[PDB]
């Protein structure tokens, strides 16, 4: 096993699957390139990743594939919206000119709008997955991995998260509920759509949604770390090394979570929460 | 008949509880779905093939909330820029924010009743997920939005009003036809129908207009053609509906004649 290559892998079945969904023939042709320009730009592809790992570990990767596209549009449009002037400006980031520089506020509006429905689209959608699927449980499955994608994304979710921070010296428990509902909750969605997909138990489904919960917080938290090398935060909030000990743990936190499955399969999640850890971007 | 009013009633009370104020967002989600003819008509055209209702009323609040949620965001400032408003009331800002929130509002209350078991098996329930969808993705109504930002005529340029105003009806008839078991030669059929049904009340409308917000029949072209696509979408609405035997339909007609006038 080399999880680099898998996940270079991955990420290309991702893009591949990503560009397929969208095709740039059909009439609204800018804005279908604007969501193309969008979503096609790149990228590692991380929560698709989660979700299709959490299909095999619990049935295969490919049952989850149209799920994996879609948490990788919601996303999307979840950085669309961000990079809006109204929003957050940052217009420009990677080496991309973000999606309101090149097709102005409007389009990029539409754009979130249009993707957004497209992962629910596509989600829904039968023409949308393989035939090597139990078709008797999974149409029920696509539902409730619709409705937990749903649960993650609106009031309860991420919004709550994006707004929290739009309030504006902030305290803990604010702080890590922040984070916990803007970044945690869409890896929530990611895996467990991915483990109703795979068809797993409730303890299965649950073990790997309190998995995400705290690689969530790990992911962001580690972002907060990050910043210091070459908005309020959590090394300020704690110390410096006060919030290596608590990412330390919370990794920690994440592994005895897959205690029930066999370390076998779950080699991917493993290595994934162990790359968000270290990652020296 | 106001049998439309006691449908919007109805539906206006699983709204509300279905905003609750619980914390955070939420208060501003409200003001923008409480501040025709969308979700009654897939209310009435699921009566068809004799549904019970229960069933059908998740997807009219489903379909109210999506219309809100697009509507935020069709008179957001870098819009139409021109004269209270859903956004500057909580500030562009939220504004955004709350319609992404409608949207899996929408998927989730529809999930939640809209019940599956017993009538409505799974299978269904995707397809209206993946109508719903549709209707307000690239396909329709954002394409809608999108060709309407400014040109304005064509003689068959000037039909952004069938992605529109048009595209959001027809899955609202297609939404009620699958509800209650119609057949595919009844999906287009009943589909058609809802196409140029949001065509009428909007083409009808624009000759005075608190509704949803350019590229106008009117102004772009002779009037008396404007008036003329009028039996032009009624003569062909009527054709569709008329396909339906074994009524009653009496009440999917009426529909057709409300819109003139209100």
């Amino acid at each position: 096993f080399d999880f680099n290559a898998y996940m270079g892998e991955k990420a290309a079945a991702v893009n591949r699957a990503l560009d397929a969904s969208i095709p740039a023939d059909e009439p609204p042709a800018a804005l279908h390139e604007a969501m193309r320009y969008a979503l096609l730009a790149g990228g590692k592809r991380v929560r698709p990743a989660l979700c299709l790992a959490a299909c095999a570990v619990v049935g295969r990767e490919a049952w989850a594939m149209p799920a994996a596209a879609a948490v990788e549009m919601v996303h999307t449009m979840s950085l669309v919206h961000d990079d809006l002037p109204c929003m957050d400006d940052d217009d420009l980031r990677r080496g991309k000119p973000t999606c309101h520089v090149v097709y102005g506020e409007p389009i990029a509006v539409l754009t979130g709008d249009a993707l957004l429905s497209l992962s629910f689209h596509h989600m829904a959608r039968f023409d949308s997955y393989p035939p090597d699927i139990d078709a008797d449980k999974h149409p029920a499955r696509v539902v409730r991995a619709i409705g937990e994608l749903a649960r993650c994304i609106g009031s309860e979710g991420l919004v709550a998260g994006q707004v929290v921070d739009l309030e504006m010296t902030v305290p803990l428990e604010r702080l890590e509920y922040i984070h916990l509902h803007k970044t945690a909750a869409l890896l929530e969605a990611s895996v467990v759509i991915g483990a109703i997909l795979g068809g797993g138990s409730d303890e299965q489904i649950e073990s790997l949604r309190m998995y995400a919960r705290s690689i969530g917080l790990l992911f962001q938290v580690v972002d907060d770390i990050l910043d210091v090398t070459k908005k309020t935060t959590y090394p300020k909030l704690l110390g410096l090394e006060k919030s290596r000990e608590f990412a330390e743990k919370l990794l920690s936190d994440a592994r005895e979570q897959l205690s029930g499955f066999d370390q076998e399969t779950a080699a991917p999640l493993l290595h994934l929460a162990n790359y968000i850890a270290y990652r020296q971007n | 008949r106001l049998y439309w009013t006691s449908l919007i009633a109805d539906v206006e009370a699983e709204l509300d509880a279905a905003m609750p104020i619980r914390t955070p967002i939420h208060s501003a989600m409200r003001y923008a779905v409480l501040p025709r003819a969308p979700p009654v008509l897939c209310v009435a055209a699921c009566e068809l093939l004799g549904a019970p209702r229960e069933a059908a009323l998740p997807a009219a609040v489903a379909l109210e909330m999506l219309h809100a949620a697009s509507l935020v965001h069709d008179d957001l400032p870098c819009f139409d820029a021109a004269p209270p408003s859903t956004h500057a009331a909580y500030g562009t800002d939220m504004a955004v924010l709350a319609g992404d929130a409608l949207f899996p509002l929408a998927y989730t209350h529809v999930i939640a009743h809209t019940p599956s078991p017993d009538p409505v098996p799974h299978a269904v329930l995707l397809r209206v997920l993946g109508e719903l969808a549709r209707a307000v993705g690239s396909t329709g109504m954002a394409a809608g939005q999108f060709l309407d930002l400014a040109a304005l005529g064509e003689a068959e340029v000037m039909k952004v009003l069938t992605k529109k105003f048009g595209e959001m009806a027809e899955c609202s008839a297609a939404c009620g036809a699958m509800l209650g078991g119609a057949g595919p030669d009844e999906e287009a059929a009943l589909r058609r129908y809802g196409r140029t049904i949001g065509v009428l009340y909007q083409l009808v409308d624009d000759i005075r207009s608190n509704g949803k917000m350019n590229a106008s029949v009117l102004r772009a072209l002779g009037m008396d053609r404007a008036l003329g696509i009028v039996e032009e979408l009624k003569a062909q609405a009527k054709m569709e509906a008329d396909r339906f035997g074994d009524k009653y339909g009496e009440r999917v007609l009426p529909l057709y004649s409300f819109v003139d006038y209100a």
